[PDB]
């Protein structure tokens, strides 16, 4: 559930998050509030960036995960498939004139 | 990889405070 | 931070939400 957005990045949405939170020791220890409507807007802009850039991953992810017969069979290679050799199935499909069947 | 691409505008507005009153 | 304990656990709703809203969004 989280490999929507790759693992390698969820540790850096916690530095940056503490980057920012360090400030209020500079404050503290180490115009008007210009300081922090700066450093809110970018960081709000950017972690407003994490959300659309995780929704579009998550939702390229999903609508992926809903493009999944005989024909179904026949257009495609993955699965083996196969009948008893030398029964009536396996005629069936030796003497098919249909392109399908043919094809299979 | 585009993952990365506004991690330095992330990291261009940490500096940018820095500069402010000090 | 004023209200320390309510606000850091403020984020797992807000951030919970998050999750939730976004997967609505893809969904």
């Amino acid at each position: 559930f989280l490999n929507p957005l790759s693992p390698d990045i969820w540790m850096y949405v916690l530095l940056a998050c503490l980057g920012v939170s360090c400030v209020l020791f500079v404050i503290a220890r180490f115009p008007k509030a210009l300081s922090t409507r700066i450093v809110g807007g970018i960081w709000w802009f950017f972690t407003l960036i994490i959300i659309s850039s995780y929704t579009a991953n998550l939702a390229a992810f999903l609508t992926v995960e809903r493009m999944e017969s005989a024909d179904d069979l026949a257009k495609q290679t993955k699965i083996e498939y196969g009948a008893v050799r030398d029964g009536s199935t396996m005629t069936f499909f030796k003497k098919s004139k249909i392109s399908t069947y043919e094809k299979m | 990889e585009n993952i990365g691409g506004i991690f330095i505008v992330l990291a261009a507005g940490l500096v940018l405070s820095v500069f402010v009153a000090i």
